[PDB]
């Protein structure tokens, strides 16, 4: 497919969002 | 039988046993140096069994688990061969922290009390003991191959 | 309008389909179906001759609204709603609507049925997932006897802890369509997952087919040498499999056949729930639900607990498919976004496909609606726009709202009538309708 960079970016964003919520609650 | 397992009596001692007394083998113990062991509390019949299979073929250990008779069980009937009462010991069976999946080794954590209470609930394996510090879990099963 | 002919009565169920456009009503062992935009009269098909229901039976509908599944702890029935037929008289034609049957007595110690679900992505809704007291999960192909049922999470001859997943209380499909989440109780509550959990003929549109192909390519590229050998194997297998799907995908039907070999998969888990609330270690997980956040398969996993509490979770890591690997864990990661204490005994969780970010919680006498689109809408924007900033500040608090007072866990249904979406609350004794915003 093409969208590969687009998909990889989304997957990577989700990881970053994972840390956000980890370092948001005690 | 890799360096991980060990049998009692010696694989040697067992070799010299009379073709007859290789059916009344008492106090048989097979274990994995890192995972745990199984002690048969009833005489065992090792006739027709390659003494090196008890190593990691017939009796196998893995973290928190003990598997007897790899896929396709010889169908040992109760009280036959190895299908007999035994005491199984599993090392490092501590409660796990849900956000890490790591072992909780503190003897007073909420999970402890509940963990033990869970073990005592017969999952076809009668609870004998659990050491909060060791994380060692001991239980009895009436028939090894089941 | 509660003054619609199909509703007047004298076990009762009600379901809707196609954006609350088609209604299915069960009463006195008769199926009533009416298409709000197409018919002028409703129709019926009395099935007493094939099955007389008792209050012990549960009945569910396929989302497409073409099939009904009626079951109890012993047997399962699958009937086809006669959409399109008007005069179903022929005894031969009425039997045509009896599509599948199964009893546990059909097998040679028989474990009873605990729960049944249609596979969300099976072509023609031909696949039903059955969970037994066994903790065994089985997939039946409703339309093909030349298919021996597939049994996953089979019992083991192991001793010690965690041979396989035990004590499953609930099951729920991910909105991705390829994953099955399991909520077990062995240790107070944990989440496991079957990825992939495929039917014999997978429903897959072009958009979705390319999404899993691309995700598969991103992970294949993500491979390096430190990567665990077992993981590397799965990722490569995943890419090989998804590529083969792409090669046999039938675009005109948006479906693809899946060989029995690729359907035997071993459970992954337990998932990490970070950060897990300390209080909850003293309680047990009750239900699990999946709620859609946008139109790109982004979802929130919801779990119930003894303390009348709710934890809204988010999966941050991308899982890899796995078939052999025992106790495979890997990116089996969930993150806690919010906790909702309803201080009521939660008897069940329900969702209506037509409403994103909304969840119905049936407590003891209330039907509340947790609405988390306040934050969820922003959450998907940042995921899709790769911008974390918006998240800064956002208060992750869901709008709680009392929908209605009940007495018997009602049957819900979304009904779109004359530009007004509504919620039909069905119970033994009643049939209420209520306005729904959006």
């Amino acid at each position: 497919g093409f969208k590969v960079v687009e998909v990889g970016l989304a997957m990577n964003t989700k990881k970053q969002i994972g840390d956000f919520f980890k370092n948001l609650n005690m | 039988m890799n360096e991980n397992y060990y049998i009692s009596p010696s694989l040697d001692t067992l070799s010299s046993y009379s073709l007859l007394q290789l059916r009344k083998v008492p106090h048989l113990v097979v274990g994995h140096k890192s995972y745990g062991k199984i002690e048969f509390l009833e005489p065992v019949d090792l006739a027709g069994i390659p003494l090196t299979s008890l190593g990691g073929v017939i009796i196998t250990f893995e973290p928190k688990t003990c598997i007897i008779y790899a896929n396709l069980p010889n169908r040992p009937k109760r009280g036959e061969g190895i299908n007999v009462r035994a005491r199984i010991t599993c090392f490092n069976c501590y409660p796990v922290d849900k956000s890490t999946r790591k072992p909780i080794k503190d003897p007073n954590h909420q999970l402890v009390k509940r963990h033990i209470e869970r073990l005592k609930k017969n999952p076809n394996s009668k609870f004998e003991s659990y050491d909060a510090d060791s994380g060692t879990y001991v239980f009895i099963v009436n028939h090894a191959a089941e | 309008l509660s003054a619609l002919p199909i509703f007047q009565a004298s076990p009762r169920y009600i379901f809707s389909s196609q954006n609350g456009t088609r209604i299915v009503f069960i009463q006195d062992n008769i199926i009533r179906w009416y298409n709000v935009l197409t018919d002028s009269l409703y129709h019926s098909l009395n099935f007493s001759r094939h099955l007389v229901l008792d209050d012990t039976f549960h009945v569910i509908s396929s989302t497409s609204g073409d099939l009904l599944c009626l079951f109890n702890d012993n047997e399962i029935f699958v009937m086809e709603v006669p959409w399109g037929y008007s005069n179903v008289e022929d005894v031969s034609i009425q039997d045509a609507f009896q599509i599948f049957h199964y009893s546990i007595d059909e097998e040679e110690p028989k474990s009873s049925i605990k729960k049944v679900l249609f596979h969300p992505k099976s072509y023609r809704d031909s696949c039903i997932v059955v969970l037994k007291e066994d903790d065994t999960i089985t997939m039946f192909d409703i339309l093909n006897s030349q298919e021996k049922p597939i049994v996953l999470n089979k019992p083991n001859n192991s001793f010690g802890l965690d041979a396989r997943v035990n004590d499953i209380t609930d099951l729920e499909f991910s909105k991705d369509g390829l994953t099955l989440y399991c909520l077990n109780t062995t240790e107070g509550g944990d989440i496991f997952a079957f990825y992939p959990f495929l039917p014999s003929v997978l429903l897959l549109n072009e958009k979705d087919l390319n999404l899993i192909l691309n995700k598969s390519l991103v992970m294949y590229e993500s491979l390096d040498s430190t990567t665990d050998v077992i993981v590397k194997r799965n990722v490569i297998k995943q890419l090989q499999f998804v590529s083969k799907l792409h090669e046999n995908w039938n675009s005109r039907f948006g479906k693809v056949d899946i060989q029995k070999e690729y359907r035997l998969a071993k459970v992954q888990g337990p998932f990490t729930i970070n950060p897990f609330p300390g209080e909850l270690y003293d309680y047990t997980a009750t239900n699990i639900a999946t709620i859609l956040i946008d139109n790109g398969q982004n979802e929130i996993v919801c779990v119930s607990f003894d303390d009348g509490s709710l934890i809204l979770l988010f999966k941050d890591l991308e899982m890899s498919m796995s078939w052999d690997v025992d106790n495979y864990v890997y990116n089996n990661s969930l993150v806690l976004i919010e906790r909702v204490k309803l201080q009521r005994e939660i008897k069940s969780l329900i969702t209506l496909p037509e409403q994103l970010g909304k969840l119905y919680v049936i407590s003891d006498n209330i039907i509340q609606q947790v609405n988390f689109m306040s934050w969820a809408s922003t959450l998907s924007k940042s995921i899709n726009e790769s911008d974390l900033n918006p998240l800064a500040g956002l208060k992750f608090e869901s709008k709680l709202e009392d929908i209605a007072t009940i007495e018997r866990i009602p049957n819900l249904a979304y009904i779109n009538w004359n530009d007004q979406s509504n919620l039909a609350l069905m119970s033994n004794k009643t049939l209420t309708f209520q306005n729904i915003s959006s």
